[PDB]
């Protein structure tokens, strides 16, 4: 009987459809499930990459959930796909960056909340900020010889209830930015050996997601 | 009937119940909007658009169905407990009113219909009252109000 | 069931998503706005000067209360504009600022309808209060609703409900050099306000 | 204690006369007007035509809900104009008038913020309802409040809260001579409306 | 829900209509009601008037409930309106006549049931009846000097179950007459001073009314 | 101690003033009191007067509580003084009129509620109204030979909650009228002997009074 329904009436839309005779399809054989969001996005995913061409230059990139900004500057691949399925987001993120190439390089990375005075996004230039201004916001000082990779949790500091990935114009310039991560290099002296970085973003267990949207039409998804 | 009872009386109060009766086929479709506009009857009602009308109390009716009749009960709203019969007296006076306000009937959706049926649906308007009070009898011949 | 009433054959259940959420951390801590917080607040009416050149029983400020409260300026305009009929009580503030080197007095009387004829010296019959440089700079008058119909009509009112009057009760006087004037203010609010008769036609 | 707050040394008791009287015979029998009877009623938004020349996935009416509800026309303008911030839910009516000799269908989807990119064919994910000449001419959609701040701001809003969209779900078609169009209407009301932030500056 | 009904179905026609929200409209402030028939028509109303141009002339008028007879001979004003709302009538009436002008005038009024030999209606002529025939049917002898007004109850004497106001032709000539009231004047000798009469009809508490009809189209109601 | 108070403070204004030593002043020696309104105005008072100069002319006057209309047309003497002490009035009135001069005069007086079609106030002219229109509103038909005086209670019929004596302009033309009393004379034929009338108004026990006003400045009170 369940093979006929009126979908123009939403009350009958929650009916359990039946068509032919069936059996219960047993169980799933592997223990964990892969459809829980906190697992699928539990895996880390790609974010961005940049290289330094000279000593004592500082680099800065925002983490922008906007759909409008197209890669190489923006969210590529999966993240661009994942943050557009749902309307809102809040809660911390787990950031992992990976160092390659040259060695014996000191560096100090900090995190800057949205709106505060900070270097221009996606621009590689000498730092304009007072050294006293940097360490106040908090920072980690890392050397490339010993580790070469850093896994650190970005906090949630914002004056917004939450951040959104689908916006247009005047709103998209403000609400859609999560925060800025910056990396300064020092003692790069030889310009050879090609020091390069890469970032990887992950989602925590304290993150939330709200109000499912529609997925992106194929011409939207891109790659670097 | 409701007229010939009150045409002998000075004052009245109550709720006039209009009954709108459509005479369509089953194949017409369309809606109407009955917008009640409290006030007196000398106000200018014509300069009102459709969007401005949904503010005032209204009821939207559908033409197709097995219910052809809409009962629409004007709640009594006035500054004075009793209206008066001015038609005996000759001319107008400020503050002395008969109606409690005007009724409007808009065209809310257009009227659609195939070729082989008539394109216009006549609608009768009934009238009758409830909680009606009166006093101060007299004799008067109320002329037909025309337009 | 409020006013707009749909009568339909074909209708259907609405589709909700989610539901009203209370705020664990509030954005604004003030009371949610409503009629009682809007209509009933104190509003300013007339502001004039009181000078020594005003003789006895000269009329400093003659006010029409309800006619003044209805204006685009005051947020109570919001309700009154879309409602045809109303009935209500009124409250009144009269505040002045004497300097104790001055002397004199005023009377603030709420007269229903108009003063018409009846004697000036009798204004102490109407609900009133007396300003004096000796005692107090403030009076509060609160009167219920009086009128010859059921309710007031804002578009074309018959006659002004409460027409406030202020007469100089004793001539103002000062010494040599003392400030020769004083400010004067009037405040009013509706009370227990009740509305009827929605309507577009106000626009 | 409401908002306007007098702080005075010299103050005095007010002089009442009479007191609030109930009416043994009422002048008007309708409920006394208030917020719940004013703000929450049904209002009209957009009225357009739906023609056979509209191709599949053509957009009949693209609406911005909150921007349209705020206008001098609708008596809900009364409250919203004198309040700076608000938060609220929305309800929606979409009413059309097919004649059974026609065929086709529409979709009415409430999208928060903007559509932006995401696929047209997925609009059944958003809270929605389907118009069809076979079944029903009416849908009711009711959505709670979604936004990236605490409350909406009417003077200079960041981005439109609920921007309603309507796409043609299947091309309209008729026989020979049949009426080629149909009216289309949209109704909306605020729900559980809460206000804050009084202000003159709107005028 | 009461805002929709089918008036073509009389069972649902007795439904209580509701449209908007309402309150009970209190009470009526004056004690008596004016919509009870025995009150509204409790007030007296106009009937007819006639004048005598010479001494010792007798006048006679029937009380005719017919709609066909147009004033000055017939029912004017309210009565013409009132006796056409309902189909039937029975029971006594309260008659009040009022004398004006000249004085010291003896008169004798009698009441004649329908059908019996009587003077021609609406005709002012010398009496044709035997003086012995008059007082038998009963009469009151009044003088104009002392009173000048008389309030007397007409009885119900008829061979009909009841009388009707809406009739045509052969029936309207017979059934539609209630009875005849006549007034004879004597000692009018001076032709000056203009003796004149007027009648006023009222309805009793013993009257009845049956089967409501439709009210009269405006061109029907007239005045003298 | 009661000899000192602050009258600028209304709470202390209800204090019982004492000045010197006193004794209770016994009793009032006559039983009835004269300060109860229903007694003082229980006595009747003057209203208006008019005379008829020819036969078959009708006269009409409103009862107007307005202060603006000055006698001879308006309220004279006491009534003009009494209806201006208080703001509102409602409830029936007791009217007494007195006939003088010529004799054997029929007359019919009626009462017309406010606003309905009626003869022009304070104008003596031939009646413009249908005789059928008069008796419907109710009337009394009186002869001057027998009585010459009539005491009759005017009802309260109005669409206003109450009527007021102090008004200006647009309001004073409408609200301030209680109702119209009219008197038609007939059989006045000889123009001699000077038929004249007078009215006297009284207040009932069912009348009410509201919200005391200020009494009238002396230049207001007048006499005919």
């Amino acid at each position: 009987v369940g093979a006929i329904t009126t979908i123009e009436d939403p009350v009958l839309a929650k009916k359990v459809p039946e068509t032919f005779p069936e059996l219960k399809p047993g169980e799933s054989r592997h223990t964990s499930d892969h459809m829980s969001i906190y697992k699928f996005m539990g895996r880390s995913h790609f974010l961005c990459t940049f290289t330094f061409n000279s000593n004592n230059k500082e680099y800065t990139f925002p983490i922008t959930l906007s759909s409008t900004s197209n890669p190489p500057h923006g969210l590529p691949s999966t993240l661009r796909w994942f943050f557009n399925l749902f309307q809102l987001y809040r809660g911390p993120l787990d950031l992992t960056i990976i160092i390659t190439g040259a060695t014996d390089v000191d560096g100090m990375a900090w995190f800057t909340p949205v709106g505060l005075a900070v270097d221009t996004p996606w621009v590689e230039k000498e730092s304009a900020l007072q050294i006293d201004y940097k360490t106040a916001l908090g920072a980690v000082r890392f050397n490339t010889r010993r580790t070469g990779n850093i896994q650190i949790r970005l906090p949630w500091y914002s004056y917004l209830y939450a951040v959104s990935g689908a916006l247009d114009g005047l709103g998209d310039k403000t609400d859609s930015t999560f925060g800025l991560v910056s990396i300064q290099i020092a003692n790069y002296n030889h310009s050879d050996e090609y020091l390069s970085f890469s970032c990887y973003l992950s989602v925590t267990e304290q993150s939330e997601f709200y109000f499912p949207r529609a997925p992106l039409n194929s011409n939207a998804m891109l790659s670097t | 009937a409701l007229a010939s009872i009150c045409q002998m009386f000075c004052f009245w109060r109550g709720d006039l119940v209009f009954d709108f009766q459509v005479f369509p086929t089953k194949y017409h479709s369309g809606r109407l909007l009955f917008c009640f506009v409290p006030g007196n009857e000398l106000i200018d009602v014509t300069g009102i658009t459709l969007k401005q009308a949904t503010t005032a109390p209204c009821a939207v009716m559908d033409i197709a169905g097995v219910q052809s009749t809409l009962r629409f009960r004007v709640p009594w709203i006035s500054d004075t407990p009793y209206r008066v019969n001015r038609y005996t007296k000759e001319a107008h006076q400020k503050g002395e009113y008969t109606a409690i306000g005007k009724l409007i009937v808009y065209c809310y959706n257009r009227l659609t219909s195939p070729s082989n049926v008539a394109h216009h649906v006549r609608v009768n308007v009934y009238l009758s009252a409830i909680n009606l009070e009166c006093f101060a009898p007299l004799y008067h011949a109320m002329d037909v109000t025309t337009q | 069931a409020s006013y707009f009433t749909s009568v339909d054959q074909s209708s259907v259940h609405t589709a909700e998503v989610g539901s009203h959420q209370i705020e664990p951390l509030k954005t604004s801590v003030d009371k949610p706005g409503s009629k009682k917080t809007q209509g009933e607040k104190f509003f300013l009416i007339h502001s004039a000067r009181w000078l020594t050149t005003h003789a006895l029983f000269h009329e400093v400020a003659k006010l029409d209360v309800v006619k003044l409260l209805y204006n685009e300026q005051f947020a109570v305009q919001g309700l009154l504009r879309y409602h045809t009929y109303a009935r209500f009580g009124i409250e009144i503030q009269v505040q002045i600022n004497p300097t104790p080197f001055q002397q004199g007095g005023l009377i603030c009387a709420m007269v229903p309808g108009d003063q018409s004829y009846g004697s000036i010296a009798s204004l102490t019959v109407y609900p009133h209060g007396l300003l004096n440089c000796n005692i107090n700079n403030v009076v509060r008058i609160k009167v219920p609703f009086i009128y010859t119909r059921g309710a007031y009509h804002f578009k074309d009112p018959q006659y002004p409900v409460w027409e406030l009057t202020i007469r100089v009760w004793s001539e103002l006087n000062i010494g040599t050099g003392t400030s020769a004037y004083t400010s004067l203010n009037v405040l009013a609010r509706f009370t227990d306000l009740e509305l009827h008769g929605l309507t577009p036609l106000s626009t």
